[PDB]
Order: structure tokens, then C-alpha cells, then sequence
């Protein structure tokens, strides 16, 4: 296959629409890995997505330690 | 309440050099002759690759410090503080803020210089992280510090109202919470005015980003001198080698070629050494920036003149071309007044020392007050402790102490 | 290894060894080849020394950082964030390794959080009450005071609260009762 990235042209890798942690950095936010029996090039995932409940009169207090 | 700006460089520009094109051009005879000098280019490639990976390591260490990406809730009330200029703006396609846009715009037929340098074997590689990812990291850090506080730097993010967070920080610097709870509106107005002044200064002044511009200028000057070195004879007949080959016989052409090769190799060596030194300095700056990010943004620092000039309250990060910008919010006293003091109070033949504050007098009476704010109170046994008689301490004075129990005995 | 391998270069001379150069050419002419070889080898060795100096400087910086970490994290307790580990620092231990040190950091991390409703101050008898070293919480029916980093509810009293001003200036104040521990024993 052929793929056009801002770092050039990539031949031999198939582009997928998922996102994983980077294994081999190619550049411009594009990384590559060996998975599935094949080589897949993907876009980096910064991390999990979270939201915090904020209001005038709410607090969170811990009840245990480690 | 004061807001101060700090600028720190983080990374550099990644470069790659092609030996054969730079030295021998498009001549095959020089290409054949070059092999005699051994392995002089594998070392150069290794050094440049090391610098290139070092830059990405620097950026990742500085910015990637949060495991989860947070978002601010749609409601934008934070106790009167605006924050609308430093939070992401969804309208623009870059998902950036006003100050970030100003900072990026601040630092900047015919053929472009980049193409001309590329056509001689000097190329620039792209960084691993785009600007959007750095913006997302900055937004996540801002959301975490606004909503959770410093709890997200040591575990899970626990929500807390902004006013109570400010009260905790005031307690940290050494002032009680009632000051904030009674001057919330004034503090919010001061913060908004300071942010507006920062806006005006950024929009007007164009010389506050010197360090990143100096980095860019140094890189440009190094490339310029490397390119200019190609047009010097080094003691030969001419710089152009085809004329040397055509004009005169091989016996002296070999000497001329050797002179040119030695000169160009020496120039490349000098360039690599200067690049190594500059990269070491940039890495030191990046380490300092990472430490500052971990100490001033994810917590409160007691160190003096580290996270701002004054008493530190908190800080905010923003991105910049090849660098980071810190907005420090700090506390400074004003409108001071003179008073008369004593070290202890001798009452009932016993010495009395304050528990938290200091003793003051306004001319006739005596009070106890906190250190960083004028708030007098009557000297009682609840805010005083006794140790020994009053004939040893130098400078003790006479007064009376109030006991909150005897009034209740008779009433 | 690369310094050793550089010895096979010719640097434009007729051979990579000296004895054959001295055993094939007259003294008037061998000088140019000897000069070329000597200059090349000197340049290689100088480059090696310079790179060694730069690497030594970096190692010195790392050693200074390790010394500071040993001074603060091990011999004492550090309040710096993310310096002696992730979390709240408790203590640390050193161990040795070939050309390096290994630090084991023992730290404290909260877990098992729970939601609560809070107010900044309590209005009682026309006066505002603020916590001393805690925070006000409520479980939907009653009110308590608890420490920040652990759950330990307690009854609001005079001993753990202080008063300043009226209750018509603080935003978010609520009405409740503050228990006086002097009258009940006085009236008994
Ligand atoms: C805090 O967590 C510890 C474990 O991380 C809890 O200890 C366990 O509690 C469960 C349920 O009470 C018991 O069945 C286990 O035997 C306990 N020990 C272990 C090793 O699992 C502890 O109870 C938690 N604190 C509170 C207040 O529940
Ligand atoms: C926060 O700051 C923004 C921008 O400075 C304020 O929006 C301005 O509001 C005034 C009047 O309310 C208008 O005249 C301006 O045109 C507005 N500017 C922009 C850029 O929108 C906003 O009022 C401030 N306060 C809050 C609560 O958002
Ligand atoms: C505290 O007292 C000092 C000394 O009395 C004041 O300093 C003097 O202030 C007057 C102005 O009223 C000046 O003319 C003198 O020159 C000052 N003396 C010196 C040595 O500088 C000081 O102003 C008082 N504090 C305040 C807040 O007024
Ligand atoms: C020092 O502070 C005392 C406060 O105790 C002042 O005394 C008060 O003065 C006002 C005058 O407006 C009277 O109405 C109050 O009754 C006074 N208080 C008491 C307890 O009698 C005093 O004026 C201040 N200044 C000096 C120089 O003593
Ligand atoms: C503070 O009060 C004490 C009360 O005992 C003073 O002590 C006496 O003061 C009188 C008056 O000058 C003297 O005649 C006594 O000799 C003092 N007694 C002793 C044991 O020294 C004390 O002087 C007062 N403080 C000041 C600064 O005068
Ligand atoms: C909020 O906390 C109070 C204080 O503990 C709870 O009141 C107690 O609830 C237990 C539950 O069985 C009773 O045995 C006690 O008699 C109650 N004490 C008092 C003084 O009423 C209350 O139940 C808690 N609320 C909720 C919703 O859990
Ligand atoms: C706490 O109690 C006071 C009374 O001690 C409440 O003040 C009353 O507020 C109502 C309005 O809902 C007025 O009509 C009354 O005149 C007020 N009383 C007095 C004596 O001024 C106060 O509202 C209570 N707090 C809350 C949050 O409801
Ligand atoms: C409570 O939060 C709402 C938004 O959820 C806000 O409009 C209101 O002003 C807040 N109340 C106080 C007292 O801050
Ligand atoms: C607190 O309430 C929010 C509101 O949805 C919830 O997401 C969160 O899980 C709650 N916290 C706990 C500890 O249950």
C-alpha cells in the first residue's frame, strides 16, 4: 500500500482508524506497530478521556489509603 | 494579587546532513575519492540522530505528565474568576486560546531559503508531537487544576469548589480564610484586571519572547555559515572542482581535491560540536522547565522566588513555539503601618508569650495580631501560653490578660 | 572501538602503514605522506577527547542530581511535589549498582473516595463559624467536621471552630448548631 504523511511516504503499512500507544515513532503524530501478523500505522492516543463533576457545594473525600 | 509571565525554552530544531551531496556535489570522481577517508560520516549521522531523539524526549518529559485527559464542565462559574482567555476556544480550528494565538503570532516569485538549503544536503525533520497535542495537554492540565486542585498530581481527581481551594492556599501562605471569605469580590476584580493587563502587554509589547527568538537565530546563523563555507578555496585554485579537473593534470588536481575535502570535513566537525553543546544547554533548560511544571502547577511551593516574585498562590501553563510560558498568581502586601511591640506580657508575676501572632500597641492599649495582616484582638488565655516568671526576659511589659471563665462564674 | 578502527585509513597517502612508506621512498618525498598520516591520526584522537569531555559533563550533572536526591529524599522528608516519587512522600532507601544508584521510594496514595455536600461557614447565634484545621461536610441530614485527607467525622464544637464577624457577608453560609461543652457540666 501507499500512505502520505507529513514526514514523507510510507509503503508496506496499512492505515487503521483506531488509536494505541506509540511503539515505533514515524512522525507528525503517526506511529507504527506489528499486530493483528501485519504492520499497522496509526495516530497516537494521548490517554483516556475523563470528566469531573463540578458544582458549588460538592466535595470528594477519600476513605482508604495505599 | 499579581500575575507574572515567565518564558522557558524546551526543544530545538532537528536537522539532518547528507555527506556526499554537501562535499562532492554531483561529481562521481570526488565520490570515488571520498571513500579513502574511512568512517567520517556514520559518526555524524549517529550524533545528529541522538540529538533528534533527545528533543522528542525533552518535549515528552516536559508536557506529558497527566494520565487522563480532563475537560471543563459546560458551566463556566468559578466564584467570579473569568478564565475565559486561557481556556480553549472551540470557534477557531486550532482549539487554542487567545493568549496562545497572540504568542504564536508574536514569534515568526523568488526561492525560499529552506528549499535552497535543502538542495545542498541540509534538511529539517518534523517533530513527533503536533501543536494540537501540546494544546490538548495544556487544556487537560488547566482543567485538572481548576476543577480538582492539587489532588490530581498524587492520585485521583477530587472535586472541590474554587473558593475553598483559594482559602486553602491562603492558609498555606499564612493568612486565615476569613480574609478571603470577606474580600472575595475584591480579589476576583484584581485577578481580572491583572489578566487584562497581561492581554494588553502581550498585544502591544513585541520584545517579551527573546529566548525562543535567540534559539531560532542561532540555528539560522549556524546553517548560514555552514552554507557559506562552501565557497572558499582553502588554498586551491578555485572552489568549483570541475574547473580544477578540466584545467590541469591529475597530479596536482589530487592535491587540490584533498585540500577541499579536508576543509569541508573540518567545517562539518565544527558544526557538529557546536550543535552538541547547544543541545546540552537546551536539555538543561528543559529539565528546569519540567521541574517547575511539577512544582508550581501541580502544587504550591514554599521556595522563595521560584514560582514568582512574592508569596506564591498558583500558576497556569501555556504553549509557545519551542517553549513554554508560565502565568504565576502571587500575593503581595501593601499599605503598611508602624506599631510598638514587646516580646512578652508580665501578668500575675508570670510571663505570657503569643501562640501565633505578635503583640502590638496603638498608643494606650495592647492587642495580638496575625503577622501578615492587621487584625487586632484582645489578649486572653486562649491565644497565649505561659512559661516562667517575668524577671528574665528582656523588654517585658505590664498589662492584663482576660480569662473567659470568671465572667461565667458570676453570671 | 571506532577510535581503534580509524587506524586503517589512508588520508590520501600511498599506504596505511609507516614501515613500507619508509622502506620505499627517499627522505625528501616520504615527508608528505608521514605528515598526512600524522595529521589525520591527531585529528581523530582530538575528536575522541572532545566527545569524552562532553559526556563527562553530562555524567557530572547526573551525579549532582543524585547527590541532591540522596541528601533530601533519604536523610529527610521532602514536601516537593513529584521529587521523591509519585504521591505523598513517606521515606526512601538507597541501593548500589554498577556505575549507579537505585532509590526505593515509599509513598502514600489515597483511594476509595466518596461524595459529600459542604458549606464554607456556619451561622449560629448571629455569628459566623469557620473550621480550624478541617472541613465541613454533611451526609444529607446532619453536619460534621472532618480532616482533609482522611474520613473521620466529628461533632462541631467551640474547640474546633473559631468565630469572626456576622453571617451576612459570606456567600454559601448555612444554619446549624454549635455545641458548647462548658454549660452541660455547669448545669449538672
Ligand atoms: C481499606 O482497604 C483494605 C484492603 O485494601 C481493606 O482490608 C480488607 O477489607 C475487606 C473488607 O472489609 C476484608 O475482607 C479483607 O480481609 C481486608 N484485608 C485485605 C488484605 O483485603 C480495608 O477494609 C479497607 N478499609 C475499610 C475502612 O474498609
Ligand atoms: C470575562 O471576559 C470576557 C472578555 O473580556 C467578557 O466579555 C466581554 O463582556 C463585555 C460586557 O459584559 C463586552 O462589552 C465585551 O465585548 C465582551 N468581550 C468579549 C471578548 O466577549 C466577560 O463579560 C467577562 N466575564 C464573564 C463572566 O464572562
Ligand atoms: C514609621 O516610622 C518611620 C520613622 O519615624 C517613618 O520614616 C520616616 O517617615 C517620614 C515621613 O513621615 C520621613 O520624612 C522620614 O524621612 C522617614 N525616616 C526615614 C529614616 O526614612 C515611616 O514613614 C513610618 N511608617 C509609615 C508607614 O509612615
Ligand atoms: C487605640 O485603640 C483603642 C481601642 O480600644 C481606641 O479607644 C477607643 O476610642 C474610640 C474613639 O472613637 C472610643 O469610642 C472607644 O470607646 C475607645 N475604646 C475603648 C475600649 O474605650 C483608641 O482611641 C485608639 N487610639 C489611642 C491613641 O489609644
Ligand atoms: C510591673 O508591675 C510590677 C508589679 O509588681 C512592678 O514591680 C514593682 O514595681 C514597683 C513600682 O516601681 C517597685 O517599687 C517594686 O520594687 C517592683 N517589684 C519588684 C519585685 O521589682 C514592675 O516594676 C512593673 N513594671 C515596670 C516596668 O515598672
Ligand atoms: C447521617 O449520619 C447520621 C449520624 O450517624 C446518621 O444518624 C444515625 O443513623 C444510624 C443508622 O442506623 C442510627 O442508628 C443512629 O441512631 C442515627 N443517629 C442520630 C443522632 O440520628 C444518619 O442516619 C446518616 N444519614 C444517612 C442518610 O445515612
Ligand atoms: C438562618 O436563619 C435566619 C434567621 O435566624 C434566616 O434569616 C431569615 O430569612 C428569611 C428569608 O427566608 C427572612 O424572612 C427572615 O426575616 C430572616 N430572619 C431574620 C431574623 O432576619 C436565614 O434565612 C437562615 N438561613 C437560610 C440559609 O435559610
Ligand atoms: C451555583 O451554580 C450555578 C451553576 O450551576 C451558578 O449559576 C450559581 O451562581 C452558583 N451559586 C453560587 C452561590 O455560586
Ligand atoms: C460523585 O457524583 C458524580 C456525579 O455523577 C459521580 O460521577 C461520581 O462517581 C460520584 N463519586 C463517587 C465516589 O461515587
Amino acid at each position: 500500500n501507499v500512505f502520505q504523511t507529513r514526514a514523507g511516504c510510507l509503503i508496506g503499512a496499512e492505515y487503521v482508524n483506531n488509536s494505541y500507544e506509540c511503539d515505533i515513532p514515524i512522525g507528525a503524530g503517526i506511529c507504527a506497530s506489528y499486530q493483528t501478523q501485519s504492520i499497522i500505522a496509526y495516530t497516537m492516543s494521548l490517554g483516556a478521556e475523563n470528566s469531573v463533576a463540578y458544582s458549588n457545594n460538592s466535595i470528594a473525600i477519600p476513605t482508604n489509603f495505599t | 494579587i499579581s500575575v507574572t509571565t515567565e518564558i522557558l525554552p524546551v526543544s530545538m530544531t532537528k536537522t539532518s546532513v547528507d555527506c556526499t551531496m554537501y562535499i562532492c556535489g554531483d561529481s562521481t570522481e570526488c565520490s570515488n575519492l571520498l571513500l579513502q577517508y574511512g568512517s567520517f560520516c556514520t559518526q555524524l549521522k549517529r550524533a545528529l540522530t541522538g540529538i533528534a531523539v533527545e528533543q522528542d524526549k525533552n518535549t515528552q518529559e516536559v508536557f506529558a505528565q497527566v494520565k487522563q485527559i480532563y475537560k471543563t464542565p459546560p458551566i463556566k462559574y468559578f466564584g467570579g474568576f473569568n478564565f475565559s482567555q486561557i481556556l480553549p476556544d472551540p470557534s477557531k480550528p486550532s482549539k487554542r486560546s487567545f493568549i496562545e494565538d497572540l504568542l504564536f503570532n508574536k514569534v515568526t516569485a523568488a526561492r525560499d531559503l529552506i528549499c535552497a538549503q535543502k538542495f545542498k544536503g541540509l534538511t529539517v525533520l518534523p517533530p513527533l508531537l503536533t501543536d494540537e497535542m501540546i494544546a490538548q495537554y495544556t487544556s487537560a492540565l488547566l482543567a485538572g487544576t481548576i476543577t480538582s486542585g492539587w489532588t490530581f498530581g498524587a492520585g485521583a481527581a477530587l472535586q472541590i469548589p474554587f473558593a475553598m481551594q483559594m482559602a486553602y492556599r491562603f492558609n498555606g501562605i499564612g493568612v486565615t480564610q476569613n480574609v478571603l471569605y470577606e474580600n472575595q469580590k475584591l480579589i476576583a476584580n484584581q485577578f481580572n484586571s491583572a489578566i487584562g493587563k497581561i492581554q494588553d502587554s502581550l498585544s502591544s509589547t513585541a520584545s517579551a519572547l527573546g529566548k525562543l527568538q535567540d534559539v531560532v537565530n542561532h540555528n539560522a546563523q549556524a546553517l548560514n555559515t555552514l552554507v557559506k563555507q562552501l565557497s572558499s578555496k582553502f588554498g586551491a585554485i578555485s572552489s568549483v572542482l570541475n574547473d580544477i579537473f578540466s584545467r590541469l593534470d591529475p597530479p596536482e588536481a589530487e592535491v587540490q581535491i584533498d585540500r577541499l575535502i579536508t576543509g569541508r570535513l573540518q567545517s562539518l566537525q565544527t558544526y557538529v560540536t557546536q550543535q552538541l553543546i547547544r543541545a546540552a544547554e537546551i536539555r538543561a533548560s528543559a529539565n528546569l522547565a519540567a521541574t517547575k511544571m511539577s512544582e508550581c502547577v501541580l502544587g504550591q511551593s514554599k521556595r522563595v522566588d521560584f514560582c514568582g516574585k512574592g508569596y506564591h498562590l498558583m500558576s497556569f501553563p501555556q504553549s509557545a513555539p519551542h517553549g513554554v510560558v508560565f502565568l504565576h498568581v502571587t500575593y503581595v502586601p501593601a499599605q503598611e503601618k508602624n506599631f510598638t511591640t514587646a516580646p512578652a506580657i508580665c501578668h500575675d508575676g508570670k510571663a505570657h508569650f503569643p501562640r501565633e501572632g505578635v503583640f502590638v500597641s496603638n498608643g494606650t492599649h495592647w492587642f495580638v495580631t496575625q503577622r501578615n495582616f492587621y487584625e487586632p484582638q484582645i489578649i486572653t488565655t486562649d491565644n497565649t501560653f505561659v512559661s516562667g516568671n517575668c524577671d528574665v526576659v528582656i523588654g517585658i511589659v505590664n498589662n492584663t490578660v482576660y480569662d473567659p471563665l470568671q465572667p461565667e462564674l458570676d453570671s
